[PDB]
């Protein structure tokens, strides 16, 4: 790896600088380098890893959707050759590579070394997320296996989070948010999506009274995202 | 679009 | 070049797709490939080239400014090691490489083949712009030579534009806008900057009566940028 | 910031 010669602490420092500069590809490469040092990640470091790759793949997903839309309309229309498909495939391949890179870090060896609920649920949610992004562009022999890999990762994260975390825990809340979107957008299960979002929201609401002002603000922010989706879906 | 975690 | 096997028309088509997807690095590489086919560029193609690299270097410049600010404050303050300087240098080197790439395309062989005023002024303005971006990060033996290269390119573009184009021509207007910013920001000549912006604005104002509604809208848009700068500078 | 051509 090109980051093999840089100190772990320097990689983390530069990841934070890249975030300030909105240089998310750099941020991701720095955090990949930090993971490959082989030590477990702190809570702050896990969030840096997640922020970096979320922004990178977020840009690719947005680009893929633009190009897929153009491609779909070309198939309704004058023939303009292979270029739209070719370029959509280029972006798609780059997106799949980023997802594969993240899943590779989780499998070698973040998940197996993660024993606390807060780290294990975090990494399993990430595994579900990046299989979900693969599922968004999948159209082949393994779309179903990709979907089941996302579901399986989310399900394991859910089981742990329900046993080990309070209903207002932001990681638990963000996991349930994303699993409900998986149900609605990927798994063709809108009723499951709605049920999970409601139940998650209501159980968090009943636990808010236990929280500090600052934790209350953290939890209600994510609860509002559940509410926004319920309003869109119903 | 459905919202996912920030 | 990795674009050597792709048709010129396909490169142009994909540049337009990348723009729609906000994939400006891809856009720039496609347009670099198109230039290297060796044929002159149409007006629309010149604008694609300019849009692509402007967005790429624009992101690098914004990142460089963030990091330079952090570096300047570190030099006022607890010692945190070489990482800020190192990463600022990384971004700086990548920015200089993009500028060098653009200047290389202009020198091999866009400018020498450009005979019409609209193309020659366009390319010379671009040469001034990318030397100006080099000047923004220069701090060495050749900062002065870089500044004089920007000035010389802008000056040649100005001389042609005044002889060959009307005062409302958007290329002429955008050239004068950027040369005035060169004077204010790079050359420590705010009075020259103000004089050029005013004169440019006033001469365009007196020529608006000759224009269609659509050309009037094109010219007044750029005249407003001159006005915005005069308001900031005075 | 001074504005340059779009
Ligand atoms: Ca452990
Ligand atoms: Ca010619
Ligand atoms: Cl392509
Ligand atoms: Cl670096
Ligand atoms: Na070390
Ligand atoms: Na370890
Ligand atoms: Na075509
Ligand atoms: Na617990
Ligand atoms: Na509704
Ligand atoms: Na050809
Ligand atoms: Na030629
Ligand atoms: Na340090
Ligand atoms: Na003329
Ligand atoms: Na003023």
């Amino acid at each position: 790896g090109a980051m093999g010669s840089m100190e772990r602490a320097s990689l983390i420092q530069k990841a934070k600088l890249a975030e300030q500069a909105e240089r998310y590809e750099d941020m991701a490469a720095f955090m990949k380098g930090a993971v490959e040092k082989g030590e477990e990640l702190s809570c702050e470091e896990r969030n840096l890893l997640s922020v970096a790759y979320k922004n990178v793949v977020g840009g690719q997903r947005a680009a893929w959707r633009v190009l897929s839309s153009i491609e779909q309309k070309s198939n309704e229309s004058e023939e303009k050759g292979p270029e739209v498909r070719e370029y959509r495939e280029k972006v798609e391949t780059e997106l799949q590579g980023v997802c594969d890179t993240v899943l590779g870090l989780l499998d070698s060896h973040l998940i197996k070394e993660a024993g606390d609920a807060e780290s294990r649920v975090f990494y399993l949610k990430m595994k579900g997320d990046y299989y979900r992004y693969l599922a968004e562009v999948a159209t082949g022999d393994d779309k179903k296996r990709i979907i089941d890999s996302a579901r399986s990762a989310y399900q394991e994260a859910m089981d742990i989070s329900k046993k080990e975390m309070p209903p207002t825990n932001p990681i638990r809340l963000g996991l349930a948010l994303n699993f409900s979107v998986f149900h609605y957008e990927i798994a063709n299960s809108p009723e499951e999506a709605i049920s999970l979002a409601k139940t998650t929201f209501d159980e968090a609401m009943a636990d808010l009274h236990t929280l500090s002002e600052d934790s209350y603000k953290d939890s209600t922010l994510i609860m509002q995202l559940l509410r926004d989706n319920l309003t869109l879906w119903t | 679009r459905s919202k996912t975690s920030c």
